[PDB]
């Protein structure tokens, strides 16, 4: 029911353990180093 | 001598073990470990360092 004003899709393959670390307020490497979502972040992570 | 242990105790005779006078650079573990789940309670993860 809504509209969606600048949608952004980011796609990387990570491992399964690390899949928790995709969050706006997670530590770890792919977190610290690789990907880092911001705190207030709007939008849904998808990982399969 | 934590997580890189020979050994691991029963649950029912869980092991418990001292840490003190060290430097927590938990970093020295994104080379060889992988946690499926790392859940703090009273501390931010991002606040650890």
């Amino acid at each position: 029911d809504l509209c969606f004003t600048n949608v952004y899709a980011d796609s990387f393959v990570i491992r399964g353990d690390e899949v928790r670390q995709i969050a706006p307020g997670q530590t770890g490497k792919i977190a610290d180093y690789n990907y880092k979502l911001p705190d207030d972040f709007t939008g849904c992570v998808i990982a399969w | 001598e934590v997580f890189n242990a020979t050994r691991f105790a029963s649950v029912y005779a869980w092991n418990r073990k001292r840490i003190s006078n060290c430097v927590a650079d938990y970093s020295v573990l994104y080379n060889s470990a992988s946690f499926s789940t790392f859940k703090c309670y009273g501390v931010s993860p991002t606040k650890l360092n």
